[PDB]
RNA sequence: UUUGGCAUAGUUCC
């Protein structure tokens, strides 16, 4: 009676914005990034990826309610350097990486059949 | 500050089975693809069913529920299709659903046994994995008959389970405890795993303080719908194309 | 009732399974040869053999309403 | 009418005396799964007050070896005065000594 | 109005106000015969 | 004796007592006396035999049987108040033997000492291992799981049933399981239970549920219920129009036919019409039957007849499949009853080395305090029989099975003696520090749902006599606020609160006094 | 040997003159509380 | 004519009595049906065994702050003829006589 | 001619022909037809 | 006739004005949820839509509540009536006309429940002032009422089948009633006995044990993570214990950070022994027993039942009476938070593996079985030769009983001992003992060594047949088997006698949880 | 957009 439709979890409704920024004021130079219907999949790639960066000082996320889907990652850094560089940056550094392995099995596998 | 260079080795390659080696890869990006594998690769399977006759003896939603989970062969085609949310038809055509029919009578004194070989598609690049045994579906006694039409849509596994294009993705990293990720009470109680480099006296690896897990070994068998390659190649590219999305919302908002 | 399509642990398809395994078992295999035969590799899609009680066939006994 | 309406209320006895008529046999038989046939099917009864504070017909005797289950009773109001019989347990049917 | 008997399984016209009676087996339990009208049956 | 083992003049049912010491004999041929069978010892050996043995074996093609068994003087029956002066054995190869000498004058002997049990605790595996109030309350639940309940469910109309997709036969199962039928209609399915807290929602006796398994048909079950009404003025069978009726609602009545019936196979959401009868007030009045509100079933079976007297007769059943939600109850077999708290999906739940994610999570603090042993030893064997193939023997008193025979039969397959395996987390992919105990259990959905038990009121029907709210979740009736419910608003002081509880949202009035005599007006 | 409990705070409550297990601790003065004779 | 008996299922004056299991799914009757209740109006009723002390022994028990001392009573029916029960007490006064 | 230690078969062929013979609800059906 | 209808229960007086059915209620079943706060409650979409709270219409609010009119009944956050200010009511459940919904100040609008909404919560039978608390009302998707794990106990609710009470007050006064006398957490210390009422339960408890063992070193990843989950946390991540080789936190330098204030406390483990307090190492604690909490910060020691269980003093206690509820709140949903994400990593099971013991201690269990079944024997034989000797104020069969029950408990007792000490650093059974989570040393015995006496109305079992206990035994048999001294475990299974005599000696404790709780009902009732 | 009651039985939770 209360169940939620499956297609709910990952499709963006009339009005809702994927990925809203807002600032910390706790700590200087820190950012809270807010993204409607994802989860650890996403959160956790980015999270592990933000650490690398020897600029960023914290970097973590958070799913607030299992049964209500969205992502919340904070991510804190030195300054001269902002954690909207260091997103943007992580991002760009998963996509060349998530490139070049697909390459790598597309070669692979033409290597093992027929070989 | 930038990004890996993983490596990849194929070990074992057939027309169920791909078992392969990540290697210079961070365990949250192996993780990841194996989630993807199970939830986000996309799938054609029937979801949409409407039953003229069914006088057989299993009610009309356990016949539609069965007819959920036969697997369609949608190797090729489910990059064309479009999501029938996304889609300028009004409810169905052929660019965004496959249409399937059956009709099935039974007129003698033997059981008949409806099987996945009775569902006839238009398309006929989409066929069910036994059509080159069967899905049994439902028994038929004399004089029971059954008839209906059914639309396959498109769809990956977040939303249902009938989507899932995977059997069971093995995925397992140091496979000799050299990381104390998990800690043994006994270490000699505990069987050596496959891909293990030891003695047949020494139990546990020495200990690697300065060491993180890297070598992630994979096992992804397939349910018949995809082949087991283009399910780790989708993946990486339905993976990818997540996170080009998440960069373009982005640069909206900073600007 | 009559044996499920998939695996409910794992979803590989034992749907196709239960002729051949009733099969095996009348050419006098044991149970678990007959399983190791059919491909049955986990004991998940194991136990989905194993346990499986058909009593479709007993419904097919009463006569149809028409 | 007499056997009639004693069966299907359960009021044992006539109809215009049904105040001191004990009340609970003939149930109405369950049907939820094939063990609760069974076990409704093969169930005894004890007539004590069920709200009876004094709890020693309500413990389980040394005579119930072999005869009446030692552990499947209800619990609440009628613990130990519901009782089900034991799988090879038997009641006689009766006869006359001559 | 079409009536399937459950003994000889065979359907027969049957109105309102009308004893409920099966010709050719004399039985007396009819069955309402299955609707035209098409529902859609989602396949989870 | 002699006369009663030979069935020549006195009937086997006929029990004699004597009385040694008070030099009484009390023969007795009453009727409700409960009596069970017992071998027979002569010497110090059984006068069951081989050949016995042999000739039941064959029962088949032979007519031999039980009955002549019994004529044989093999068995006898023994009542409650002959049971006293008999010595009984409890195993004949174990007690009849040579020992430091206990008893050497045993007259009887038992079958089999786990024919103690009754239908119910029968189907309990190792309930030698539990506790007697964990083994009751199974007796208890067991009455209440879902499976199929007769064969022949398709032509009954019972106002309630309750049946099971896809029920299966325990892998472990005891040996007096064949005699209650449970192989042939079965109630419950084996699922893999993991033992670990994972997230928890488990927390106090809560379940985690694989909602990927569920997809696939786990757990999913059928509800029937049957609606009837007859024509007893002159009430018929009929469809009624808005505007020449006197009674109506704002239900449609678009669904019914000619006659007033719904035909099988319309789907019929929740305050619907199936039955349209109109009563002719001396013009019409309506008496139509209305869903019970909320089902969304789909009607099955619609059967017409005539009743005992002649008036048409009528039963219609509606059918509503129902997924396990996240509140619905389960039960496994040693007494451990718990609700769904959530549902993950495969890639959530955590996974072993092989990519075998658990169907069911259940928290392990519900062990140590029950002490539910039965359920760790039926886990292991049913990893065990699952990998072996056979199905395991959980019958009570054995004495062949031990947790170290069972411990070194799986250690041949691969697997952890005692059970455990390593998994991995599920969101972040590493390994958990502890090992975890997961093996298939066997489960059951018992009828407590959560679709038939929500229930809220604002403003609703109201009694007629005291003019209060109903009573009863199926006339919209309200939550009574007892006198134990107001003491503690006295305590806690919220005068205002108990004031609007106790008469503004209960029945408020208003009435008018004299001033000199306090008599109303 | 005594009574302890729901019944006990029962006849506490509404208090009768006929206690289930009426007790009197006594208590001795002099000699008699250590040597065993007097006791 | 003097009434119509109930008939329980399954019994020797039942329709099911001897049947095969191909008969029986004939009849649309389950072949696992144990059988023994009542069809009472449609419902399927059930009687309940009620215990009962036993007739025709003498019994010596004692009562706590009565009369007498020990009491004894002999329960005593014929044959299920009539006259149910006719309770015979022999008791024995108390010492405590003033 | 001693049944030893195959009791484990032997006891349980004699319960199978037992509740072959009788069954699980004789107690009402016998009561009734007497 | 009419005294009957005013004479009892169901009559007019008691069943009817001392306590009456209400409306704005709601029932239906309670599972957890470990994501709420100590005073919210997860309430399903359905039942909010049903139930309504009207709210004045003041030129604050008007445009809202037109909007919530606009959208109406079938949306979820809608209204459901307009009530005028001459009283007249207007429908909104079906299509209306234009002009009535039209809204002016004093007006009221009888909108659907949302989040924030004050509710009282109840659990029957109410027994203390703690089974009835004001809850926030939160909204999520699925059909039961969520609530958090620590409310568990005032409640005494588990959730397995079980159902509670929703009422919601309807009136601005009897809302700020609520909202300042009975919310959640201004009702954590009970002032019956002047503790905690609610304490961390069982799962938190059972890993707050094993965070706060000095070998839990957090790598920087983790330490992100739980920090991440802390609602109190300033912004600053500590400095590391362990800085070179490789920067290592520790889970009391996190459990520092849990902590609010300035608290000062010293507690004591549940394993600590008597030497330490005596000897040297008073300060030093070997084991790391003796919590000790200066200026807010877990200097050492490990947290269990007894620093932030229900006891008088705890640590959860010290915050109450130095804090307040506004930060005891936090206090129980940030340990709750923190320690669940991290019992995430370790991960908790109990198993065979956790229930089996050593051939060592077999052979000793079965030595002190044997021993003290020759010991009894030995006493029925001088018993028998007469040379027993009375014990003043006992009667011969008093002395025999109290020497073999004396026997038969040391026995029990010895191997109960020796079970518990040869366990080991890893058994589960001891985690969720030592911590006091779930169970007790007499349990770990009863399923590692023996089982022991069963005892029926305080005696041992009596002879139901004619001078013995079972058609099994002689008559007059005195030992510990033929009386129902079990000596096997429940690891190794009950022979069929001590399988009755167990059933029996259940059966007892069924009836005495079924008989006592109508006269405690009835003494409260009558003490109120 | 209108309102049946009495009794008995079973079940859930402390
Ligand atoms: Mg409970
Ligand atoms: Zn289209
Ligand atoms: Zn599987
Ligand atoms: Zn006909
Ligand atoms: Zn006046």
């Amino acid at each position: 009676m209360n169940a939620p439709p499956a297609f709910e979890s990952f499709l963006l409704f009339e009005g809702e914005k994927k990925i809203t920024i807002n600032k910390d004021t706790k700590v200087p130079n820190a950012c809270l990034f807010t993204i409607n219907k994802e989860d650890h999949t996403l959160g956790n790639i980015i999270k592990s990826q933000l650490l690398k960066d020897p600029q960023v000082l914290f970097a973590g996320y958070k799913v607030p309610h299992p049964l209500e889907h969205k992502i919340i990652i904070r991510v804190q850094t030195t300054p001269d350097y902002s954690p909207q560089e260091a997103f943007t940056n992580a991002i760009t550094d998963l996509i060349s990486e998530l490139s070049l392995l697909e390459e790598r099995f597309r070669v692979a596998i033409k290597d093992k059949q027929e070989g | 500050p930038y990004a890996n260079q993983p490596t990849v080795r194929i070990t074992e390659l057939t027309d169920e089975n791909v078992k392969f080696i990540i290697e210079n890869t961070d365990l949250a990006v192996a993780n990841s693809i194996r989630r993807v594998f199970i939830a986000e690769v996309p799938i054609i399977a029937i979801d949409w069913v409407q039953i003229d006759a069914n006088s057989s003896v299993l009610h009309d939603e356990f016949i539609a529920h069965r007819l959920g989970l036969i697997p369609l062969t949608s190797d090729d085609i489910v990059d064309k299709l479009q999501y029938s949310r996304d889609c300028t038809c009004e409810e169905f055509c052929p660019e965004c659903s496959v249409e399937f029919t059956l009709d099935v009578r039974c007129n003698e004194d033997q059981t008949r046994h409806v099987t996945s070989r009775d569902l006839i598609s238009n398309s006929p690049r989409v066929i069910p994995v036994t059509s080159r045994d069967d899905i049994l579906i439902v028994k038929l006694r004399k004089g029971q008959e059954l008839r209906l039409r059914a639309y396959a849509k498109k769809g990956f596994g977040k939303e249902h389970a009938k989507w899932n294009p995977t059997a069971g993705v093995a995925f397992e990293y140091d496979p000799d405890n050299a990381l104390r990720h998990t800690v043994y009470p006994k270490p000699e109680e505990w069987p050596k795993s496959e891909y293990s480099e030891l003695d047949e006296d020494e139990s546990q690896a020495p200990y690697d303080p300065n060491g993180k897990p890297e070598r992630f070994y994979y096992n992804v068998e397939s349910c018949g719908s995809l082949r087991p390659e283009t399910i780790v190649l989708s993946a990486l590219s339905g993976l990818k194309k997540k996170l080009s999305d998440l960069q373009t919302q982005l640069s909206h908002e900073i600007q | 009732m009559i044996i499920p399509v998939r695996c409910f642990t794992c979803g590989k398809i034992v749907g196709n399974k239960w002729e051949a395994y009733l099969g095996l078992l009348q050419a006098e295999y044991t149970e678990g040869d007959a399983l190791d035969a059919l491909g049955l590799k986990r004991y998940c899609c194991r136990r989905m053999l194993l346990a499986h009680v058909d009593l479709i066939e007993k419904l097919l006994n009463y006569a149809p309403l028409e | 009418d007499g056997l009639k309406y004693s069966l299907a209320t359960g009021n044992w006895g006539d109809q215009k005396k049904a105040h001191q008529a004990r009340a609970g046999v003939s149930q109405v038989l369950n049907r939820l799964t094939f063990a609760s046939t069974l076990s409704h099917l093969r169930r005894l009864n004890s007539p004590i007050g069920r709200d009876g504070k004094l709890a020693k017909p309500r413990q389980l005797h040394n005579t119930l070896w072999g005869m009446v289950c030692p552990a499947e009773t209800p619990e609440g109001h009628a613990v130990g005065l519901v009782k089900n019989l034991a799988l090879m347990a038997y009641i006689s049917v009766g006869s006359q000594p001559s | 109005m079409i009536y399937i008997c459950g003994e000889c399984h065979t359907e027969n016209e049957i109105k309102s106000r009308d004893p409920i009676r099966c010709r050719e087996c004399g039985y007396r339990i009819m069955y309402k015969k299955r609707t035209k009208r098409l529902v859609v049956f989602d396949a989870r | 004796r002699k006369l009663r083992r030979q069935m020549d003049i006195i009937v086997s049912e006929v029990s004699m007592i004597r009385d040694i010491r008070e030099r009484e004999i009390r023969i007795y041929t009453d009727a409700g006396r409960i009596c069970r069978p017992l071998l027979i010892v002569e010497k110090q050996k059984l006068l069951l035999k081989k050949r016995h043995i042999d000739q039941l074996k064959e029962r088949e093609y032979n007519n031999y049987s039980w009955q002549d068994l019994v004529a044989s003087g093999v068995v006898e029956y023994i009542d409650t108040l002959e049971e006293e002066t008999v010595m009984l054995a409890m195993t004949p190869d174990d007690l009849q033997e040579k020992e430091v000498a206990y008893c050497s004058t045993y007259t009887h002997c038992e079958i089999h000492p786990s024919m103690i049990l009754g239908v119910c605790a029968s189907i309990i595996p190792f309930p030698d291992h539990n506790q007697s109030p964990r083994n009751t309350y199974q007796s208890a639940m067991g009455k209440q799981a879902m499976g199929v309940y007769i064969t022949n469910f398709h032509v009954r109309m019972d106002t309630l049933a309750h049946v099971l997709y896809y029920p299966q036969k325990p892998l472990v199962t005891t040996r007096s399981m064949e005699y209650l039928r449970f192989r042939e209609l079965p109630a419950g399915i084996n699922s893999i239970v993991a033992i670990a807290s994972y997230t928890g929602y488990n927390q106090e006796d809560s379940v985690i549920m694989n909602r990927s398994a569920v997809d696939r048909g786990f757990f999913r079950s059928v509800f029937y219920r049957s609606y009837k009404e007859q024509e007893s003025q002159e009430e018929v069978f009929e469809k009624p129009t808005r505007e020449t009726c006197q009674g109506m609602r704002h239900a449609i009545y678009d669904k019914l036919d000619d006659d007033g019936l719904i035909a099988p196979g319309v789907r019929v959401s929740g305050d619907d019409v199936i039955i349209g009868k109109t009563v002719t007030l001396p013009t019409k009045r309506d008496c139509s039957t209305f869903l019970r509100t909320s089902e969304t079933g789909i009607v099955d079976q619609v059967m017409v007849t005539l009743n005992q007297e002649g008036y048409k007769f009528c039963k219609i059943r509606v059918r509503s499949v129902r997924i396990p939600q996240i509140g619905d109850k389960f039960a496994s077999r040693h007494g451990q009853k718990g609700t769904c708290g959530i549902q993950y999906r495969q890639e959530d739940m955590p996974f072993t080395c092989e990519g075998i994610t658990p169907d069911i999570i259940i928290n392990p603090h519900a062990i140590p305090s029950r002490m539910t042993i039965g359920h760790l030893i039926e886990c292991l064997q049913g990893k065990v029989s699952a990998n072996k193939g056979e199905i395991g023997d959980a019958t009570p008193f054995n004495d062949a099975v031990n947790v170290q025979k069972i411990s070194n039969l799986l250690s041949d397959y691969g697997y952890h003696l005692r059970g455990n395996e390593v998994l991995y987390n599920g969101f972040t992919g590493r390994k958990i520090t502890s090992q975890i105990f997961i093996g298939p259990t066997y489960y059951q959905r018992l009828k407590h749902m959560v679709d038939d038990k929500i229930h809220s009121r604002a403003r609703g029907p109201i009694q007629i006599l005291n003019r209060q709210p109903m009573e009863g979740r199926s006339r919209d009736g309200g939550l009574r606020f007892g006198e134990m419910e107001r003491d503690c608003q006295i305590a806690h002081g919220a005068a205002q609160f108990l004031r609007e509880r106790l008469f503004e949202a209960s029945d408020p009035y208003q009435v008018h006094v004299c001033n000199l005599c306090g008599i109303m007006a | 040997n005594v009574t302890l409990g729901v019944p006990r705070l029962k006849e506490l409550i509404n208090i009768s003159k006929k206690p289930k297990t009426p007790s009197l601790t006594v208590f001795l003065l002099g000699q008699s509380a250590r040597d065993a004779e007097r006791a | 004519f003097i009434g119509k008996i109930p008939i329980m299922l399954r019994s020797t004056y039942c329709l099911l009595n001897g049947l095969t299991d191909r008969d029986l799914c004939e009849l649309n009757e389950c072949p696992l049906d144990p059988g023994g209740y009542f069809i009472i109006n449609g419902s399927e009723k059930v009687l309940i065994a009620q215990e009962k002390m036993a007739t025709n022994t003498v019994y010596v028990f004692a009562k706590k702050d009565s009369k007498y001392a020990y009491t004894g009573e002999c329960r005593s029916c014929l044959e299920n003829s009539s006259r149910p029960t006719s309770t015979i007490w022999v008791s024995m006064l108390a010492r405590g006589g003033q | 001619e001693i049944t030893p230690d195959l009791w484990q078969e032997a006891c349980w062929i004699v319960i199978s022909s037992y509740f072959d013979e009788k069954g699980l609800v004789r107690q009402q059906l016998d009561s009734f037809d007497e | 006739s009419l005294k009957q209808r005013l004479k009892g229960k169901e009559g007019r007086v008691r069943g009817n004005l001392m306590g009456k059915r209400v409306d704005f209620s709601a029932r239906t079943v309670i599972t957890p949820d470990p994501n709420l706060s100590i005073d919210q409650v997860g309430v399903p979409r359905s039942i909010a839509a049903n139930m309504t709270f009207a709210e004045i219409v003041t030129p604050f609010n008007i445009d809202r509540l037109q909007e919530l009119v606009r959208r109406g009944n079938s949306q979820y956050p809608g209204a459901k009536y307009i009530i005028r200010d001459n009283g007249d009511r207007i429908d909104l459940r079906f299509h209306p006309k234009p002009s009535d919904l039209h809204l002016q100040t004093g007006y009221k609008v009888e909108r659907h429940m949302c989040d924030g909404d004050i509710v009282i919560f109840n659990r029957q039978p109410t027994l203390h002032k703690m089974s009835m608390m004001g809850h926030r009302v939160r909204i999520l998707p699925w059909s039961t009422f969520r609530l958090n794990l620590s409310v568990t106990t005032p409640y005494n609710a588990d959730f397995d089948g079980d159902e509670m009470n929703l009422h919601l007050p309807q009136s601005l006064e009897t809302r700020a009633e609520i909202q300042e006398l009975a919310m959640v957490p201004r009702m954590i210390v009970t002032p019956q006995s002047n503790r905690p009422v609610m304490g961390i339960v069982q799962d938190t408890l059972t890993a707050v044990r094993k965070f706060t063992k000095r070998d839990v070193f957090l790598e920087r990843g983790e330490v992100m993570n739980l920090l991440m989950f802390l609602s109190t946390w300033d912004g600053k991540v500590p400095q590391p214990a362990i800085l070179k080789p490789r920067p290592l936190w520790t889970g009391k330098q996190i459990f520092s950070l849990i902590i609010p204030g300035h608290i000062n406390c010293i507690r004591t483990h549940s394993t600590h022994p008597d030497d330490e307090d005596s000897g040297p190492y008073k300060h030093i604690s070997p084991g790391d027993t003796k919590v000790v909490v200066e200026n807010g910060e877990l200097i050492m020691g490990i947290l269990c039942k007894k620093s932030l269980g229900t006891s008088a003093g705890s640590l959860v206690h010290i915050s109450y009476l130095e804090m307040g509820h506004d930060i005891t709140r936090l206090f129980y949903s940030n340990i709750q938070t923190v320690i669940n994400n991290w019992l995430l990593i370790e991960g908790h099971t109990i198993g065979i593996g956790d229930s089996i013991a050593d051939s060592k201690t077999y052979q000793d269990i079965q030595n002190t079985i044997k021993k003290a079944k020759q010991d009894v024997i030995e006493v029925i034989e001088k018993a028998h030769n007469n040379e027993l000797e009375p014990t003043p104020g006992n009667t011969l069969r008093q002395t025999f009983e109290n020497q073999v029950n004396r026997i038969l408990n040391d026995a029990r007792d010895k191997t109960g001992s020796s079970a518990q000490k040869s366990l080991s650093e890893y058994n589960n059974f001891k985690s969720m003992v030592v911590s006091g989570a779930k169970g007790s040393k007499i349990n770990i015995s009863q399923v590692i060594a023996v089982v022991g006496q069963q005892n029926v109305e305080g005696k041992r079992i009596p002879f139901g047949f004619k001078h013995r206990t079972l058609p099994h035994f002689i008559k007059d048999d005195y030992g510990p088997e033929s009386r129902g001294f079990v000596e096997n475990s429940y690891l190794a299974g009950l022979t069929p006698t001590e399988f009755f005599f167990h059933a029996m000696g259940g059966r007892e404790g069924l009836i005495d949880t079924a008989v006592k709780t109508a006269e405690t009902g009835y003494i409260q009732r009558r003490l109120i």
